């Protein structure tokens, strides 16, 4: 049959993992730019270490772009109504787990540069936690490219 | 206000879903399936009739408590000091229970107009039947509503003359005209509620 | 609007209505005069039965003394406030909360100076003003130290929020103690007016005002006061709440300001500030510029009871009892000296 | 044929459901963090 | 013949035209009352004259009225789609005009009459904006009553 | 050959037109009433001179006026769906430019009496910006007519 | 042959074109005349120049009257589908994204009046942000004009 | 052959694309320009090079109004179903990707700015947390463009 809207779908699943990827990243780096300018001032030297958290939530975005990208590589006018609902699928997984991501990612990065001017020891920790909160992104992506190639 | 947050997110979702199904709709060639009269046809008069009484007693009932709370609270406040005021200023109270006398009086009036059809075909319903159901629902919301305005209009007034009242008796006197003036607004409602089922005939 | 008709009265119209009741008890014009004639504090208890004061001051010693006329008077609207309090709810509690902020920040600042100066903290108690009183425990039997009352009010005290304006207990023996008084003072009045404009509707109409004048007068007078001690403006700047009329360039001015013609200067860019400069002569035989700070303040208090249904009754009926108080004390210590050509000093009210 | 009531019951059942969901959430979310015996200590 | 359901448009603009006119004038009329009552305590000399708002209110409720009881007297169960509509949209103007003059009416009165209890040069400036609020209704029944007679 | 229900449109219009105009006006009329309340007590010689922002106001709500009863006198049984959609868009594009136009006169207004009462000078200014405020509402005025009038 | 609904999307776009640039404009001239009014008690000098956030703010006005005349001119009994379905989204594009402008021009002038009534210097900054918060509509207008001339 | 909706969701995607991007980036000018304000009080040669944060702002609804016009220069009458999808999803992508980088552009130079103010060497952090939020917008318009061009 293939439904003349098949695509639509398919079509939403890029939008998603590409906009709430984008979203995720975007708090993500807003939560960690405040923590490092309140950080800053008192301890100027530790500006450039504590940028990690930013760039973690800028990888959250690279997650949802590249799904993004495979899912709009993968379209076709008679895309199977099937491959529509499997990309939405990895693009809503892809584009949600990043939201949650970046959301944990800029209130722990926050948190751990804010401490870290004042106890140089957290910033070990503060990296650990955020690994953790990035690797959420990254279970996204799995299942993300796990059903867009389905 | 997180129940103000779920009353909001409920209202923009509906009317959100509302405009995207208005659009779907008339985009896509289906506006025939939008059939406004057959929700308003198929739909029993009686539903329109007896939400109309029911609107009429209740929201008249409703307006007359939240008046005469919102005044009884400042009487009893007020009378604390000068109890004075729980002699005279009854009157506010009175006010406000006058408006749920107009709501039942008024639904007695609507009542009075149902009658069964024993039909059920929307060309044997006929227009009679059809327009005695929505005059009757339009003269419940009239009436309910206005009273439910003009009640917690008189309550208000009140509450602010019992107020005055409580430091100078030679006010009330003169604040009463306040609330007269509120009250009317009551009598209105009831004036076009009668208007609007004066020629209503179910059967 | 935020319509505070619809739904004030479910928990607030009793004690809007006790409030106004207490407030038509405020002594009159009238009730002034009739106690100027008074000859002795005797007589001018007597004057004052008839009010709606009664009978508070006959179980006292029939030498009476100004002491305790004052001291019933405040005993008088500690009660009254402490009665409506009880019967208040979340919002208007945690309004009359925030006017007792205003006494407990005096209080913390006696107990801090009686345990740097090593005094039992318990025989402090007794000079707290009652509104301020710390019923918790956690600040009492601190064995003098300061770093332990540190942190007995951060942990159960009211006055942690407006703490972080410091730094440190160190502050504590840091800092002069009214300097101290007077950030927590600045934080405290930011919150109350956050607060209210938060509540919205006719209370923040009705109580903004009156912050806001609070706030101008604060930044006058500690311009005014600070001219010729050590504070230096840049520190000065700091005590001056943000809330008034004056934030944006005024404060700065102020700030800068380096005498009183100055300030007068800054001043007359607000007409309602202009001619209470004005009035203010300042010269011996007429009304000093905080008589008519404390004219202005009055009539804001009383003009706040043209709203209905709004909570800054509450405290326009505190600071006018309070006032009241003082007009009475006043009184009394004129009829004491003998010194009746100043007896007309009193600010009346309604 | 019965394509009205089996609309509805779905529709209707699965937005109560998320409703109850998003309301439990919202109560846990905004919880009492529970240690505001601790807030100032930590502040 | 017309359709069954053309009378229930013109049975909902009456309804409208009385309960959004009553709204108006209730909530001008209670927002009025409520600051002459305040005032009173203080200026007890003034309430009558700080009546007029109030009757300004209640003429709102006068408007809806009017038009209501034209829409209750030319609605008869078998009224053409387009009158029916007619009467719809003469019932939401004036009713929504009248809501909108009412609290108009009630801000603007309980404004004045509190400046006038302190400064009573205002009272004459008061009346003015009280008209020019008061117009307002005025200008939704004439569109009503174009509406309503066509 | 139209349907019954056009009309519903180009009523829809009309009401609008009177309605949010007018609603735009009340505010301004209310926000301005307050000012000039508040700014009466200390400088009673500006009442007068500070009503011209209820004045435009009400101009405002004359614009919806006049859109309304054009659209009320264009209304017909037969009238087509299109007319009727040019009615309709009309009569939103008047009252919601009318309701725009009287939000930005009443806060205009309101801070313009306030600030007037302390800085004589500004009050020019305040008119000059009252002004471009009243131009929205004229600019919607425009559109309405050309779209009633096509 | 072509919808007879259309119109309505073309008429929707003509309005909305007007409604939103309008709500837009109506904020930023709200907004920078509040900012005005606060910095003019101080700096009666400034009155003048600070006026520039309302002119940068009527100029959005502008490009949405500028659109809906478009519109208006456009729209006939039988435009396609197609064409309302490109009149109304050039009308959505100027109207929101002059709506985001307004926004912006309201914010940025009325902090830019009140830092200038503090530090002259900032003046020429603000001018700056507000081009860079006017061509936002700007852009808008492009799009509706390549939409609407389309 | 093809739907006569068709075109909608493509318009659709044109005004999205604009509309959001034009949202986002008045946030971020927004941001900037009040943090700028605060800023330039006590350090006013700072203005000029504070700049920054605006133009990135400017840059992503430069971004919008790109994938805009490509739209709406790919925009006909026989447009498929599947080539509407992809510019709606096109336009959504980079909408909501540049309202993302948006508010993390406004909300990093507002922070950056106004800690710039008090420690000098935090500036070029700034412009590195700002970068790593621009590039969320660029993500969104490379999207945009493989949908535009698939
Ligand atoms: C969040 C708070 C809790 C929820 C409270 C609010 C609840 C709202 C109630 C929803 C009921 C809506 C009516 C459903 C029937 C109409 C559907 C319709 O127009 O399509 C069928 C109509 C008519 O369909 P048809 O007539 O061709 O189908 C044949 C008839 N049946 C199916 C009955 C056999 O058009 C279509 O066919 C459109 C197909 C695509 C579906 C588009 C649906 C519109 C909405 C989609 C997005 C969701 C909107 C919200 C956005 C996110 C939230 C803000
Ligand atoms: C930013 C929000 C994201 C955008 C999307 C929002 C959610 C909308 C999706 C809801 C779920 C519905 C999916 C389609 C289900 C199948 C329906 C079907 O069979 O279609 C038959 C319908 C109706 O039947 P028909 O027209 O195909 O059959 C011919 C009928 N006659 C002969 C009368 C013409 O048509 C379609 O084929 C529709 C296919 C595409 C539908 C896409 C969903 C519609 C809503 C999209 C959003 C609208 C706003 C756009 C702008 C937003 C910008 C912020
Ligand atoms: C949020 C406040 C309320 C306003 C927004 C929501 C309004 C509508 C909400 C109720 C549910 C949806 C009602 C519409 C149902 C569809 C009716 C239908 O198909 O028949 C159409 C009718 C008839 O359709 P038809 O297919 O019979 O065509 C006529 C064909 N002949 C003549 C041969 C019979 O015509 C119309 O198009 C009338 C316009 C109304 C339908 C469109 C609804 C608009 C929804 C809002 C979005 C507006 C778009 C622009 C966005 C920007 C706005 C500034
Ligand atoms: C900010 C956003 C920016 C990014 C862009 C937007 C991306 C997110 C939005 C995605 C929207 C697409 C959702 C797809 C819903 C429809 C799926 C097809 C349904 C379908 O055909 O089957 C019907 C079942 O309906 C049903 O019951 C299906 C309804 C499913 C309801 C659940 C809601 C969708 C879940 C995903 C949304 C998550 C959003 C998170 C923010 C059968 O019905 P029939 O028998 O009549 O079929 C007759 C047809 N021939
Ligand atoms: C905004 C983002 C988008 C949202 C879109 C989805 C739809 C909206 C869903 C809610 C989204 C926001 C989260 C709100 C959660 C619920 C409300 C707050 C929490 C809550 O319910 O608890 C208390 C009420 O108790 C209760 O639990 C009682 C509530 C349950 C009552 C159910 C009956 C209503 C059914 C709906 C029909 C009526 C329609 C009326 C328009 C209110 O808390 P508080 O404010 O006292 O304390 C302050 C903090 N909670
Ligand atoms: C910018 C915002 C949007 C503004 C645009 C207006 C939006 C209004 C929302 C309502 C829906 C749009 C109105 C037009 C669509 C009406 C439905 C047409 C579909 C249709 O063909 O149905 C006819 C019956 O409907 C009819 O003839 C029904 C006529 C009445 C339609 C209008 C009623 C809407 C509800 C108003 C409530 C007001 C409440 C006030 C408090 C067929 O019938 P047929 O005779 O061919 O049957 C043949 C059976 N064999
Ligand atoms: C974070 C990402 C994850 C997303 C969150 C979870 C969302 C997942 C989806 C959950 C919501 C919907 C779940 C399924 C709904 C459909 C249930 C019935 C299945 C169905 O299509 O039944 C047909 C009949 O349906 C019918 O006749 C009527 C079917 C129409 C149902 C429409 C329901 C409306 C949408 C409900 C959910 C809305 C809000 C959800 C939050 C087949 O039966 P047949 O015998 O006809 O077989 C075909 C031969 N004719
Ligand atoms: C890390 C930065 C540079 C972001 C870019 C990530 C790169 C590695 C990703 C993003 C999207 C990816 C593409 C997604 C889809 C396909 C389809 C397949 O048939 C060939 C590989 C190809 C073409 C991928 C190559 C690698 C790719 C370009
Ligand atoms: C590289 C670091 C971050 C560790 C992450 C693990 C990576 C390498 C793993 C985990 C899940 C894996 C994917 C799981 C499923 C599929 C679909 C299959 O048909 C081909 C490969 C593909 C697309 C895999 C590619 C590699 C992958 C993404
Ligand atoms: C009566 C007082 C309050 C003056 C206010 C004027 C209003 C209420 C009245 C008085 C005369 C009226 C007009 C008299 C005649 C007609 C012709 C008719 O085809 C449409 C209505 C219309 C055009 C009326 C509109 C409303 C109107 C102007
Ligand atoms: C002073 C009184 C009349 C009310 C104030 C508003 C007046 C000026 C408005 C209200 C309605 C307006 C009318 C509305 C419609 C038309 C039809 C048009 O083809 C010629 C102008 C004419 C006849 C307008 C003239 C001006 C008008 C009468
Ligand atoms: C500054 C002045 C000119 C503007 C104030 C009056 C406005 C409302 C008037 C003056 C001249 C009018 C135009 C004159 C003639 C027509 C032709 C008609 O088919 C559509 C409306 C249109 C295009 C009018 C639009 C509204 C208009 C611009
Ligand atoms: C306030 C003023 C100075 C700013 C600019 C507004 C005026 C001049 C604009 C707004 C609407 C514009 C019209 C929009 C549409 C058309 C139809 C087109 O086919 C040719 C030009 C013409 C007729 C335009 C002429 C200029 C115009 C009238
Ligand atoms: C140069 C900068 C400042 C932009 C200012 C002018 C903008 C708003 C306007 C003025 C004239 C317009 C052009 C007029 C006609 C056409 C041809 C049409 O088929 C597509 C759009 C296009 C190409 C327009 C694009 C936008 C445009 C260039
Ligand atoms: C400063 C702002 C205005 C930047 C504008 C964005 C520029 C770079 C973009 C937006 C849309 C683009 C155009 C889109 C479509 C075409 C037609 C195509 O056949 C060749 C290139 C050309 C002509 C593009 C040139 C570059 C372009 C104009
Ligand atoms: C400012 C820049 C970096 C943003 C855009 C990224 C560039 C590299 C990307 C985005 C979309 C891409 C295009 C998407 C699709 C196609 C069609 C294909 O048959 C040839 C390559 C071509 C034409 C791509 C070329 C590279 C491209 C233009």
């Amino acid at each position: 049959n293939n439904p003349e809207y098949s695509s639509f779908f398919g079509v939403m699943g890029a939008s998603s993992a590409m906009v709430f990827s984008a979203m995720g990243a975007a708090y993500g780096t807003a939560k960690s730019g405040t923590g490092i300018a309140a950080m800053s001032v008192m301890r100027p030297e530790l500006i450039m270490k504590s940028i990690i958290p930013v760039v973690m939530a800028g990888i959250i975005a690279i997650y949802g772009l590249v799904v993004a990208v495979l899912i709009a590589n993968s379209l076709t006018d008679g895309i199977t109504l099937y491959r529509s609902f499997l990309q939405l699928g990895a693009g809503l997984s892809v584009g949600l787990s990043g939201l949650a991501a970046g959301f944990a990612i800029g209130i722990v990065g926050d948190a751990g540069v804010r401490g870290t001017a004042q106890q140089p020891r957290l910033f070990v920790g503060m990296i650990l936690i955020l690994i953790f909160a990035e690797v959420l992104g990254l279970y996204g992506l799995i299942v993300a490219l796990i059903l867009s190639t389905k | 206000t997180g129940l103000e947050l779920l009353y909001l997110g409920i209202f923009v979702a509906f009317w959100a879903c509302m405009i995207v199904v208005g659009i779907c709709y008339t985009i896509f060639d289906l506006g025939f399936r939008f059939d406004v009269a057959w929700f308003l046809t198929e739909t029993s008069p009686f539903m329109w009739s007896n939400l109309g009484i029911g609107l009429a007693i209740s929201l008249s009932v409703v307006g007359a408590a939240w008046g005469i709370y919102i005044t009884g609270s400042s009487i009893i406040g007020g009378g604390v000091k000068a109890p004075r005021i729980k002699t005279k200023n009854l009157v506010s109270i009175i006010f406000c229970e006058a408006v749920a006398i107009y709501g039942i009086i008024m639904a007695i009036v609507i009542s009075n107009m149902a009658e069964p059809f024993s039909a059920t075909d929307p060309k044997a319903i006929g227009h009679r039947n059809y327009h005695a159901g929505y005059s009757m629902f339009g003269a419940g919301l009239t009436v309910g509503l206005s009273n439910l305005f003009c009640g917690v209009c008189v309550g208000i007034v009140g509450s602010g003359a019992a107020l005055a009242d409580a430091q100078n008796p030679s006010l009330f006197v003169k604040i009463l005209i306040v609330e007269i003036f509120g009250s009317a607004i009551g009598l209105f409602g009831v004036i076009v509620a009668i208007l609007q089922t004066s020629r209503v005939k179910m059967g | 609007s935020f319509f505070p008709e619809l739904y004030f009265n479910v928990d607030n119209g009793y004690l809007e209505g006790l409030v106004r009741g207490l407030k038509a008890g405020v002594l009159s014009q009238a009730d002034y005069l009739n106690l100027v004639q008074c000859e002795t504090l005797e007589d001018l208890k007597l004057h004052l039965q008839s009010t709606d004061y009664g009978n508070f001051l006959a179980n006292e010693a029939s030498p009476l003394t100004v002491s305790v006329i004052d001291d019933k008077l405040k005993e008088k609207m500690v009660v009254e406030f402490r009665h409506m309090r009880n019967h208040a709810y979340e919002p208007l509690a945690s309004f009359l909360d925030f006017i007792t902020y205003s006494y407990m920040i005096d209080n913390v600042i006696l107990l801090i100076t009686g345990t740097l100066h090593q005094r039992s903290i318990a025989e402090l108690v007794p000079k707290c003003h009652p509104l301020g009183s710390f019923e918790q425990m956690e600040a009492v039997n601190i064995a003098q130290t300061p770093a332990e009352l540190y942190n007995a009010i951060l942990v159960d005290t009211p006055l942690a929020a407006f703490f972080q304006d410091c730094i440190s207990e160190q502050d504590l023996d840091e800092m002069n103690i009214e300097i101290i008084r007077n950030t927590l003072y600045k934080a405290y009045l930011e919150s109350f007016y956050k607060f209210c404009t938060l509540l919205g509707g006719t209370t923040a109409d009705a109580m903004c005002p009156i912050l806001e004048f609070e706030a101008d007068r604060r930044a006058f007078i500690i311009t005014i006061n600070s001219f010729g001690t050590e504070l230096s403006k840049e520190d000065r700047a700091k005590l001056f709440p943000h809330c008034g009329r004056l934030y944006p360039e005024g404060l700065a001015q102020l700030a800068r300001a380096d005498d009183y013609e100055q300030v007068k200067n800054v001043a007359d860019y607000y007409p309602e500030y202009k001619l209470l400069f004005e009035g203010a002569g300042s010269n011996p035989g007429d009304k000093t510029l905080e008589d008519r700070f404390f004219e202005h303040e009055v009539k804001l208090n009383k003009l706040a009871f043209l709203n209905q249904f709004h909570f800054g009754v509450f405290y326009a009926f505190v600071k006018l009892k309070e006032q009241e108080c003082r007009n009475i004390v006043w009184i009394a210590e004129c009829i004491a000296q003998r010194h009746r050509a100043k007896i007309d000093n009193y600010i009346p009210i309604f | 044929l019965e394509y009205s009531v089996v609309f509805n019951l779905v529709l209707w059942i699965m937005t109560g459901l998320a409703l109850a969901v998003i309301i439990t959430s919202y109560n846990i979310w905004n919880m009492d963090p529970g240690y505001d015996s601790i807030i100032y200590r930590m502040t």
